[PDB]
RNA sequence: UACCCGCAGAAGAAGCACCGGCUAACUCCGUGCCAGCAGCCGCGGUAAUACGGAGGGUGCAAGCGUUAAUCGGAAUUACUGGGCGUAAAGCGCACGCAGGCGGUUUGUUAAGUCAGAUGUGAAAUCCCCGGGCUCAACCUGGGAACUGCAUCUGAUACUGG
RNA sequence: UUAGCUAGUAGGUGGGGUAACGGCUCACCUAGGCGACGAUCCCUAGCUGGUCUGAGAGGAUGACCAGCCACACUGGAACU
């Protein structure tokens, strides 16, 4: 089914997800219908770290996207951050 | 990844002065710099149109203490960027860390300056950098560490920076040993015999 | 055969210009009108008149400066074997904008700066320099 | 000459075949010795040169021409043969590579020794 | 409003079908040159109203057999 | 004043009944360095004197051209017999683009920045009066809008 | 682990190619069309700046040269951008099908063409403005671009019906 | 210096079959269909975003990554 979920694009030691909506009969990195912000583990203070369009997460979870583990551990966050 | 040799043959092949001394001695008592180097210097010979761009080019590198490399990436750089292809080389050779420390006069020459930035003595914006490639932006500020403000070459070279000329885009202080970057030197303000055209017209091929 | 009017009257103008003509007069059209008020407008041409009935003929003044011919060149570049029209955005630019492009478009036979204020392209027919 | 023209009949390339085919673009081909021997340039200058017919792996047999002086390779020799022809014979149109797998290097050789598979003096 | 193709008809030895050319004008991609292609294709023409030579419009509307998926719609230009 | 330069020199010979008599050609472009340009082809028994040769002829015979600030007014195109030059106007910085007998000449005359390619034969001799010719032929847009008859703001 | 800090000692850390013109770099020694160099022009027959070595010089640099392939120079397949009297290039000539083009005016259609809008032209990659890795390589956000196609609404000068 | 190819072949009626339209298949009828805008045949070749070079137009190319197809000792087949 559609899912939301990551995708490492960074460097080694450096990962860097690109937040994005794909089947989940996929590679990690592979094809994905839509991409939905970003995540930086590794990223410094003053900067952004997490970008997700909760309004798109909304639309695919309403169609009935299912969401990840980590993606679901940030949404809170950034519901809580704003 | 460095010249490592006589710094006076250069300055003869080339036929001026590239800086490459303190300046304590006289250069024509240093050396005899009047013809070329080897065995060969009396005679004069005729240089083609592609000798004196490459000369020019060579005297360019031998003075900002770089290799062909960088300096290619560097001719790539300013032609990519807006502007007079030779005036944005230029600013962007007079950007390095060790020639921005060299003209504000914490390094005798250009190899020392390199040498105090490797050894982990410079320090930009309160942040140690042992890169003698580092660019320095716009209102920096670059500092000797707390450790190194006590060597004798240190002050030595602060006090000989001052009876040869005096940069107009730099604002330096030695009571604290710290200098701020206050904006991109301009091709009057640098020097007026290097000819822009050459390097370029080189580079063309 | 003849098989393009607009060449015909570009080689005989320019022969005119060659060979020191006053003026040159030959067979006319709508389009030669529209292409000759154009050259009027910009000073290539000094005047044209058109005169007959049933058979109207142009009769194109050229004008000398100093001498020398006003007009350069004149080269049609979109002739009837290989059509080249152009948009508003890749009209030419004959001398850097010192020549003109003579330029058909919906709104008539104008040039490259008016069909560029207008903003619309059209189909090229000649340079003028 | 004209549109018409071309769009009946495009107009073709000038494609040119290689100097080497027997590499079949290969920088290095590893061959046997078969006749090694000595033979002679054209009229313009006159000279001894050194070449050898070697068969390659592939199955192309060629004559490659040994370069400088001295050479211990003989018949059933291992060489490794690279691209590069020579203008004064006729022929040949392939080098052999000293300080290959039997090719050894030219002896007391001092200036432009990578060229000749030569150690470094000490 | 339905996208529909005019173009020439070229046989109509067949029952309930024809055979449409149609002739777009299109540029050269290399040399600009303006030229034109054929684009024959077969038309099931129920009712063949059809002759040779008059004009005829067809729109797509499913696969009716191995090689076609056109119907007629209108004749137009049927005098000879 | 000046910015005289050789191109290039030449060596030719004519056959006579006593034998073979050798002789030296030099080509020579001088020019104010402001907007002013000429070439001179002189020939002598000796290169000494057919370099002297050359430079009067081409300081008697300068062609001032109408150019730009540092560059040309507007791209063109030159034809000889032999050689065939396109001059386009470059930007600030980027030099004097050129090859053989073309960039001397084109430096000399006062232009800095020049894109410039030769088609054809690329002989000196020849390459010369075309660049010449290039530089010559084209207009400035005051001397094209004194033709016009209108103002270089209305022909902009 | 990245990173920071103290130890001591300038130590443990530079080679390759080229030097007659193209192309930046010259003098001797050893041979003597033999030994040998070479991408071309070509060198060596006792003064070799061209062979081997030495001295010196030039280029690159933890890399240096050769080889194999691609593009450029090659405007040397030329649509941008050639020629056909003599270098290669007018069928020996004529008729003519398909085809290519087509004098001049009006009205009509709007197929090409011209304008605007919508969808799409995946992500990635290039470019522009910023950020993070001590700089850079590298990563990344946004923008532009993807020069194309289909549809809709108009413009009618040109070509087309 | 590969010029004619195609008889389930082109179309039609009806039956059968696939989750779906379809000579996909069957019986019958019509003699049609493709082709100098290159049919048929031979050699070579995975395609695209992309990469190199080139100012541009172009030329070469399919390394990594990503999207699609095919393959799993060779060939044929079917089941879940
Ligand atoms: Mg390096
Ligand atoms: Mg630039
Ligand atoms: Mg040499
Ligand atoms: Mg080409
Ligand atoms: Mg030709
Ligand atoms: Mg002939
Ligand atoms: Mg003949
Ligand atoms: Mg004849
Ligand atoms: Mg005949
Ligand atoms: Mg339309
Ligand atoms: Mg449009
Ligand atoms: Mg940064
Ligand atoms: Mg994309
Ligand atoms: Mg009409
Ligand atoms: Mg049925
Ligand atoms: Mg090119
Ligand atoms: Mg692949």
């Amino acid at each position: 089914m559609v899912t939301i979920r990551l995708a490492r694009h960074g460097a080694k030691k450096r990962p860097f997800y690109q937040v994005v909506v794909a089947d989940s009969r996929n590679a990690r990195n592979g094809r994905f219908i839509e991409r939905v912000g970003f995540f930086n583990p590794i990223a410094s203070e003053k900067e952004e770290g997490t970008r997700l369009d909760l309004d798109r997460i909304a639309h695919w979870v309403g169609q009935g996207a299912t969401i990840s583990d980590r993606v679901a551990a940030l949404i809170k966050e950034v519901n809580k951050a704003a | 990844a460095r010249y490592l040799g006589p710094k006076l043959k250069l300055s003869r092949r080339e036929g001026t002065d590239l800086f490459l001394k303190s300046g304590v001695r006289a250069i024509d008592t240093k050396c005899k710099i009047e013809q070329a180097p080897g065995q060969h210097g009396a005679r004069k010979p005729r240089l083609s149109d592609y000798g004196v761009q490459l000369r020019e080019k060579q005297k360019v590198r031998r003075i900002y203490g770089v290799l062909e490399r960088q300096f290619r990436n560097y001719y790539k750089e300013a032609a990519r960027l807006k502007g007079n292809t030779g005036e944005n080389l230029l600013a962007l050779l007079e950007g390095r860390l060790d020639n921005v420390v060299y003209r504000m006069g914490f390094g005798a020459t250009r190899a020392e300056a390199r040498q105090l930035v490797s050894h982990k003595a410079i320090m930009v914006n309160g942040r140690v950098v042992n890169i003698a490639s580092y660019q320095v932006s716009p209102n920096d500020v670059v500092s000797i560490r707390e450790k190194a403000k006590k060597q004798s070459r240190v002050k030595a070279a602060l006090e000989l920076a001052e009876q040869r000329e005096k940069p107009t885009w730099l604002e330096v202080d030695a009571g604290k040993m710290e200098g701020t970057f206050k904006r991109k030197p301009e091709r009057s303000d640098l020097s007026a015999d290097i000819n822009e055209h050459l390097i370029v017209e080189l580079y063309s091929k | 055969s003849m098989q393009d009017p607009i060449a015909d009257m570009l080689t005989r103008i320019r022969n005119g210009q060659a060979a020191n003509k006053a003026a040159v007069t030959m067979p006319s059209s709508k389009l030669k009108v529209a292409i000759a008020n154009v050259l009027k407008e910009e000073g290539f041409i000094e005047d044209f008149k058109v005169e007959g009935d049933t058979k109207p003929e142009l009769e194109l003044t050229l004008k000398y400066f100093q001498g020398k011919a006003v007009v350069e060149s004149i080269q049609r570049v979109s002739r009837p074997g290989l059509r080249i029209y152009k948009r508003k955005d890749e009209l030419p630019k004959v001398m850097a904008g010192l020549g003109i492009a003579v330029v058909s478009t919906s709104k008539g036979v104008m040039t490259d700066r008016a069909a560029r204020q207008a903003g619309l392209g059209g189909e090229i027919i000649c340079y003028v320099a | 000459a004209t549109v018409n023209q071309l769009v009946r009949k495009p107009r073709a390339r000038k494609v040119a075949k290689s100097n080497v085919p027997a590499l079949e673009a290969c920088p290095q081909k590893r061959g046997v010795c078969t006749r090694v021997y000595t033979t002679t340039p054209k009229k313009p200058n006159s000279a001894l040169r050194k070449v050898c017919r070697v068969r390659l792996t592939n199955g192309f047999e060629v004559t490659s021409y040994i370069g400088g002086e001295g050479h211990n390779l003989q018949e059933h020799s291992v060489i490794l043969i690279r691209g590069g022809r020579v203008k004064d014979l006729p022929g040949v149109r392939y080098h052999t590579v000293r300080g290959a797998l039997d090719c050894s290097g030219v002896k007391d050789r001092k200036q432009a020794r990578s060229k000749y598979g030569v150690k470094r003096p000490k | 409003k339905i996208r529909t193709l005019q173009g020439r008809v070229v046989s109509d030895k067949m029952e309930k079908s024809i055979v449409v050319a149609i002739e777009r004008f299109v540029k050269h991609p290399i040399y600009g040159k303006f030229i034109k292609r054929t684009t024959k294709l077969h038309v099931h023409d129920e009712n063949n109203e059809c002759g040779i030579g008059d004009v005829v419009e067809i729109r797509e509307c499913r696969p009716l057999s191995k090689t076609k998926s056109w119907t007629l719609v209108r004749v137009v230009e049927k005098a000879v | 004043e000046l910015q005289e330069k050789l191109i290039a020199v030449n060596r030719v010979s004519k056959t006579v009944k006593g034998g073979r008599i050798f002789s030296f050609t030099a080509l020579t472009v001088v020019g104010d360095g402001n907007g002013r340009v000429g070439f001179g082809y002189g020939k002598a028994r000796e290169v000494p004197a057919a370099i002297q040769k050359a430079m009067e002829k081409a300081r008697r015979n300068m062609i001032n051209v109408a150019l730009n600030n540092g560059t040309l007014q507007h791209p063109v195109k030159g034809v000889h017999t032999g050689s065939r030059v396109f001059m386009q106007p470059a930007s600030e910085g980027t030099g004097i683009i050129a090859g053989g007998a073309m960039r001397a000449v084109l430096e000399v005359a006062g232009v800095h920045n020049v894109l410039a390619k030769a088609y054809g034969s690329t002989n000196p001799i020849n390459v010369v009066r075309a660049t010449i010719d290039g530089l010559e032929n084209m207009n400035s847009p005051e001397m094209v809008a004194a033709k016009r008859g209108k103002s270089v703001e209305e022909i902009l």
